């Protein structure tokens, strides 16, 4: 049950392939359902399956 | 991925549907 600054959602955490430009906290999905985040502490794409 | 929304594989596999429709040219044929 994870809690990024304000995306408390529950899932597994996957080690990522996507880039986010700079500025960009969070990955969305088509059907607005997040699919992914920055870790704001390592700034690392991790996926949300 | 979705909320409780899942989806089921059809009990055919494309192959074998591939396959019923070969059995049913090679016996038109
Ligand atoms: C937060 O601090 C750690 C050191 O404790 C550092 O490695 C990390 O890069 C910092 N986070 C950011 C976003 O700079």
């Amino acid at each position: 049950n994870f809690n990024f600054n304000g995306l408390t959602g529950t899932g597994v955490l996957t080690e990522s392939n996507k880039k986010f430009l700079p500025f960009q906290q969070f990955g969305r999905d088509i059907a607005d359902t997040t699919d992914a985040v920055r870790d704001p502490q390592t700034l690392e794409i991790l996926d949300i399956t | 991925k979705f909320n409780g929304l899942t989806v089921l594989p059809p009990l055919l596999t494309d192959e074998m549907i591939a396959q019923y429709t070969s059995a049913l040219l090679a016996g038109t044929i």
